[PDB]
RNA sequence: UGACCUCAAAUCAGGUAGGACUACCCGCUGAACUUAAGCAUAUCAAUAAGCGGAGGAAAAGAAACCAACAGGGAUUGCCUCA
RNA sequence: CCAUCGACCGAUCCUGAUGUGUUCGGAUGGAUUUGAGUAAGAGCAUAGCUGUUGGGACCCGAAAGAUGGUGAACUAUGCCUG
RNA sequence: UGAUGGUCAGAAAGUGAUGUUGACACAAUGUGAUUUCUGCCCAGUGCUCUGAAUGUCAAAGUGAAGAAAUUCAACCAAGCGC
RNA sequence: AAGACCCUGUUGAGCUUGACUCUAGUUUGACAUUGUGAAAAGACAUGGAGGGUGUAGAAUAAGUGGGAGCUUCGGCGCCGGUGAAAUACCACUACCUCUAUAGUUUUUUUACUUAUUCAAUGAAGCGGAGCUGGAGGUCAAACUCCACGUUCUAGCAUUAAGCCCUCUGGGCGAUCCGGGUUGAAGACAUUGUCAGGUGGGGAGUUUGGCUGGGGCGGCACAUCUGUUAAACGAUAACGCAGGUGU
RNA sequence: UACAAACCAUGAAAGUGUGGCCUAUCGAUCCUUUAGUCCCUCGGAAUUUGAGGCUAGAGGUGCCAGAAAAGUUACCACAGGG
């Protein structure tokens, strides 16, 4: 009826510089509108990544990391 | 309630006698060209109007005429009045736009004689008179030169598609008070034309080929 | 160190109010019996009872009146309107 | 004065002249209609008996309703002090 | 019923009872020591609970027409309905 | 002892209840009490300035009433040709827009405190800032945070000691400033007036007749046919056999 | 029920037809609504709305000459009645 998927903006998550590959990948929120804002219900997200992902080398499969 | 204002309109033409005797100007006498504002009207929607009376003095002090034909014409406006035609192109013409367009753009009045009912919607038709053509009530037993120097005096006031309308005639050789009042000869028209007659007035502005707006209704 | 404004105190100086009467008078408040052959609007009644306040009278009173006439001319009362 | 048939006035209905603010006017002639009328006034006033209505209403009589006041010396219950 | 409260009082109040109180309390009911138990029914009448969408829906307010009085229409709280 | 049972009365009262009609209270809405900001979606109004066609005029009209270099100049020039409407125009009006001034304006959110509301105290220490330490690790330079005299004991603590200046007195001791006593709450409650709901808690009243007592039944209560009805007509019973509200 | 004055239907006509072959099959005041006359009034004078009048229907009273109306008293009262 609407597609709700058109008022969606696409945002990138970075991980910090303890990891070496810090581009963990893409977020997505309900756009910013003038009542609410996109960053403030955005923060407090937690993504679970692996760590053989956060590092490349496949030693670190068996670890996944809260982001 | 009516928004006439006899003395406000007699310090106003005053201050268009400033600008017409006093202040600065080119040196002499021109065209009075008082406006109004016009609202609670609209273009659309409703119908028309119309309304002819000759006014009190004299306005158009150089008015443009060109006297059409020749038949019962011309005949009654030789030597003491000037203009008359030599019809020519009543015969030829019909096919240019021009000369006939010449003819309305140049002049400023015409005539109606006793046979310009043919031409008027014939000879024009889609082609001219209906455009903004006012044939003169003119024949043989009638006033002559009195209903025609009253030509000068014969306004209009029609509508269009527009919310202005704010047209105005005469000239200011006229004494301190022969205005004022003779423009309030003329709102009858412009009160009695509109939905709700003296209600529909927006604004209104004292002004010429010279004035401004000197603070009115 | 003195004005002003507002607010206080005194057994300050001098005054004033209260309470009473009931027949009449100026207000507030306010029933029901009754009548309607029942009864609720109505009626009794803008009355009884209750409260406040005066006087020889009180109140009202010199038009933000009546009129619709050829016009009257503060208030009050009687006769009439009815 | 009685019975009956008529006439006049008002209301209702019908007709609708000269005329005219062309919508007013309403002459004239009618109608099993209608009025507490006219048709040579009869009333006003005082008094009396009788009858009527409102009033306490011929006299006496409720069970009820309302308003304003007086009682916990009996007694019910709490408290205080014995 | 956790005090911006429950139950109750007063015509009102800057007014009161519980209250020198606070869920082992106050207030409102039913049954009626102990023993052993208190089964099925929420359709009715009550009581109670939510209202994201929602039929009904007052005054005020809104919109339109009208010269206005006014009329019509939409919206529409609680409640009812669900 | 003017039956207390029974009936009648257009006589009551106590009590009950979705009988009729109301009502205290309460609840819900609106208006007033009622003020100050910010933001959102937006609408307006006012000040600006700026903007435009499909052809044709190469030339971007969107409007309708008119002459003449005005502004040194003369860039472009002022009706005559190209358009339905004319190339400096002007004198101003009228529209409309899509930019800006920080103007009033509805619905939703959250900020303020002075109205209002609650409470306490013998209105005692409030708000802010500053001295001192404890820390952050200082990476300029002292920014941030914390604290800033009392904890084995059923004792005691009251009307300043001490220091500085000399001024039988002033300051420190006892840091400065703001005189908002201190909290809560807040333009919502509350309160006033109407409006809708709820309201046997309470108020007022009513709750036919006939009838072989009354009640229940029935309707003989408005009525029609035949008979009772006794040969005009009339004639009763909760008499007989039946009917009507279509 | 029989006519009077209209306007009609039917029938060749005379005639008949003013609901149902006859004897039952129904409804005041106040209020509202519709029709009619397009007539009178809104009282300082007018216009247009609105309102009020006059005449005829309808909305209904079945307790049918026409109140708006649930119970209980073994707690009971009064006026009476053989
Ligand atoms: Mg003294
Ligand atoms: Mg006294
Ligand atoms: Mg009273
Ligand atoms: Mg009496
Ligand atoms: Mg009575
Ligand atoms: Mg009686
Ligand atoms: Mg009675
Ligand atoms: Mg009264
Ligand atoms: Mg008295
Ligand atoms: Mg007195
Ligand atoms: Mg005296
Ligand atoms: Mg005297
Ligand atoms: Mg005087
Ligand atoms: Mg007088
Ligand atoms: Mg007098
Ligand atoms: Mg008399
Ligand atoms: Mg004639
Ligand atoms: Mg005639
Ligand atoms: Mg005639
Ligand atoms: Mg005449
Ligand atoms: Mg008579
Ligand atoms: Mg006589
Ligand atoms: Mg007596
Ligand atoms: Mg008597
Ligand atoms: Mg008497
Ligand atoms: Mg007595
Ligand atoms: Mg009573
Ligand atoms: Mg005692
Ligand atoms: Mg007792
Ligand atoms: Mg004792
Ligand atoms: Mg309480
Ligand atoms: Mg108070
Ligand atoms: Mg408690
Ligand atoms: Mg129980
Ligand atoms: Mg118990
Ligand atoms: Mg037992
Ligand atoms: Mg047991
Ligand atoms: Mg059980
Ligand atoms: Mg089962
Ligand atoms: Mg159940
Ligand atoms: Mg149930
Ligand atoms: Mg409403
Ligand atoms: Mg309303
Ligand atoms: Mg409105
Ligand atoms: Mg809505
Ligand atoms: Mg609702
Ligand atoms: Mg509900
Ligand atoms: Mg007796
Ligand atoms: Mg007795
Ligand atoms: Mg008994
Ligand atoms: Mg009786
Ligand atoms: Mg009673
Ligand atoms: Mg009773
Ligand atoms: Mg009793
Ligand atoms: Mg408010
Ligand atoms: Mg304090
Ligand atoms: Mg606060
Ligand atoms: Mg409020
Ligand atoms: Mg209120
Ligand atoms: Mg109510
Ligand atoms: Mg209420
Ligand atoms: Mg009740
Ligand atoms: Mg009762
Ligand atoms: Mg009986
Ligand atoms: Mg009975
Ligand atoms: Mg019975
Ligand atoms: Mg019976
Ligand atoms: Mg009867
Ligand atoms: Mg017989
Ligand atoms: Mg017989
Ligand atoms: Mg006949
Ligand atoms: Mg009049
Ligand atoms: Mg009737
Ligand atoms: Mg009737
Ligand atoms: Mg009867
Ligand atoms: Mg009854
Ligand atoms: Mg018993
Ligand atoms: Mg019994
Ligand atoms: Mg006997």
């Amino acid at each position: 009826v609407v597609d709700p998927f058109t008022r969606k903006d696409w945002f990138d998550i970075k991980a910090p510089t303890t990891f070496e590959n810090r581009n963990v990948g893409k977020t997505l929120i309900n756009r910013s509108t003038g009542l609410k804002n996109a960053a403030d219900g955005l923060k407090g997200r937690v993504f679970e990544v692996c760590l053989a992902d956060l590092q490349g080398s496949e030693d670190h499969s068996y670890r996944k990391i809260k982001l | 309630m009516s928004k006439i204002t006899s003395s406000g309109v007699r310090e106003n033409v005053h201050k268009l006698l400033e600008y017409s005797t006093e202040t600065k100007k080119r040196n002499f006498l021109e065209t009075v060209e008082l406006q109004v504002g016009l609202k609670n009207y609209d273009p659309q929607r409703d119908k028309r109007f119309s309304g002819t009376l000759k006014l009190p003095q004299v306005p158009r002090p150089n008015m443009t005429i060109c006297i059409f034909g020749d038949a019962f014409d011309v005949d009654r406006a030789k030597s003491l009045g000037v203009d008359a035609m030599s019809v020519d192109d009543l015969k030829k013409l019909n096919k240019n736009k021009k000369l006939i367009k010449k003819l309305a753009k140049k002049y400023n009045a015409f005539i109606a004689s006793e046979v310009l009912i043919k031409q008027i919607p014939r000879l024009l038709g889609p082609t001219l008179s209906k455009a903004g053509k006012f044939p003169t009530p003119v024949s043989h037993n009638d006033d002559l030169y009195s209903k025609v120097t009253d030509v000068k005096s014969t306004i209009k006031f029609q509508l269009k598609k527009v919310l202005c309308l704010a047209v105005a005639v005469g000239n200011v050789d006229m004494e301190e008070d022969v205005l004022v009042n003779q423009i309030m000869m003329a709102a009858n028209f412009l009160v009695s034309l509109l939905k709700k007659n003296w209600q529909n007035v927006g604004s209104l502005v004292i002004k010429s080929t010279m004035g401004p707006s000197f603070r009115i209704y």
